[PDB]
């Protein structure tokens, strides 16, 4: 069984620059006057797509920004210049022997200029409340880099439990991330308080970005 | 994707069995090798089985060897994958792919389906509750406005949210929460167009045969 080792597992490349992805095979993948290493691209929510077959042949309709080379046990996929839409995981596969095991994949991240998040806060809907629950939701949108922290406050007091956060896949247009933070309460606890606060702390600044609402007026 | 169409994916009890199908629409399987591959919720993309044109050769990953059977019917233009002794980690989206047909050795997979989702679990199918996310009545309105839908308490994966039929959307991946998934979706739009114009999220949960609308009304 031929094992394929991709390197690096992760890389971040700026628009207009080169991404070099290696795939190493444990035994040669060459025979018949050819080299049976294949490269595929996988974007979130899509089936994989063939880029390069038999080491160096561009699949029809795949742009020449993608280039394959190598032989024997050492192969390279080069994306040059990288474009926003290249955010994906890239896999090698050999077919010189069965089983045709994939490499572990290389996740390509687009590097771009640091950006602070936009914060939106949303009270529980009437419908959810009428049903006995209450989720308070905060969106932290269009920031870079990925790492970010959120904190919740209820009437000025920090709340730890009930918090779940989910990040998007890097956007294929502006190369930003977003994330949702959801505070889950019982209706009865929600209804016993006035002001709800979502504080985002992103490395882009020392000062949090704060959004709030009050239950006590409108 | 259009050319290949997987079907048969379903929720299945651990230890159970299931049979997937893959039909060509606008292309023939005759003459070509074929493969099944799967993407789990996250291990990496995994190849699991191939079968020769004539069907007298097949090969499996160790992971599925002995449990799964690949087979085909070139007359009916269909590929199959019989699954048995299903386990938790067989949970994945399963794709079929036709190998290129070049002479001079083996081939890459050039035509792929959209996939069919298989879940192996003892939990029960549950449709989503869909709650609107709209700004609080005290929100200082800006140039544009962000709206969302919170899709809560469903099983198995996945759902599809569609805003006003056919951009400025974000899709927050689902998280498993006490046996049930929650996800949310947002859309951002100019203040001049909502609430003056209708905004609606339509959430499909194929597993429970359910579609839930929500018209976003102002708070």
């Amino acid at each position: 069984d031929i094992v394929l080792t991709q390197s690096p597992a992760s890389l971040a490349v700026s628009l207009g620059q080169r991404a070099t992805i290696f795939c190493r095979a444990s035994e040669t993948v060459d025979s018949y006057g050819n080299s049976f290493m294949h490269w595929y691209q996988q974007k979130p929510g899509q089936p994989p797509k063939l880029l390069i077959y038999r080491a160096s042949n561009l699949e029809s309709g795949i742009p020449a920004r993608f280039s394959g080379s190598g032989s024997r046990t050492d192969f390279t996929l080069t994306i040059n210049p990288v474009e926003a839409d290249d955010v994906a995981t890239y896999y090698c596969q050999q077919s010189n022997e069965d089983p045709r095991t994939f490499g572990g994949g290389t996740k390509l991240e687009i590097k771009r200029a640091d950006a602070a998040p936009t914060v939106s806060i949303f009270p529980p809907s009437s419908e959810q409340l009428t049903s006995g629950g209450a989720s308070v939701v905060c969106f932290l949108n269009n920031f870079y880099p990925k790492d970010i922290n959120v904190k919740w406050k209820i009437d000025g007091s920090e709340r730890q439990n009930g918090v779940l956060n989910s990040w998007t896949d890097q956007n294929s247009k502006d190369s930003t991330y977003s994330m949702s933070s959801t505070l889950t309460l019982t209706k009865d606890e929600y209804e016993r308080h006035n002001s709800y606060t979502c504080e985002a702390t992103h490395k882009t600044s020392t000062s949090p970005i704060v959004k709030s609402f009050n239950r006590n007026e409108c | 994707e259009v050319q290949l169409v997987e079907s048969g994916g379903d929720l299945v009890k651990p230890g159970g069995s299931l049979k997937l199908s893959c039909a060509g629409s606008g292309i023939t399987f005759s003459g070509y090798g074929m493969s099944w591959v799967r993407q789990t919720p996250d291990k990496s993309l995994e190849w699991v089985a191939l079968i020769s044109n004539g069907g007298s050769y097949a090969y499996y990953s160790d992971s599925v060897k002995g449990r799964f059977t690949i087979s085909r019917d070139n007359a009916k233009n269909t590929l199959y994958l019989q699954m048995s002794s299903l386990r938790s980690d067989d949970t994945a989206i399963y794709y079929c792919a036709r190998h290129k047909g070049l002479r001079g050795g083996t081939n890459a997979m050039d035509y792929w389906g959209q996939g069919t989702s298989v879940t192996v679990s003892s939990a029960k199918t549950t449709p989503p509750s869909v709650y609107p996310l709209a700004p609080g009545c005290g929100d200082t309105t800006g140039s544009s406005v962000t709206l969302g839908c919170l899709v809560k308490g469903y099983f198995p994966e996945s759902v599809t949210v569609t805003w006003n039929s056919g951009s400025s959307v974000h899709t927050f991946p689902a998280l498993l929460q006490s046996g049930l998934y929650t996800m949310s979706s947002s859309v951002t739009v100019p203040s001049s167009t909502w609430p003056s114009e209708t905004v609606t999220c339509s959430v499909a949960h194929p597993a429970s045969s359910t579609t839930v609308d929500k018209k976003l009304e102002p708070s």
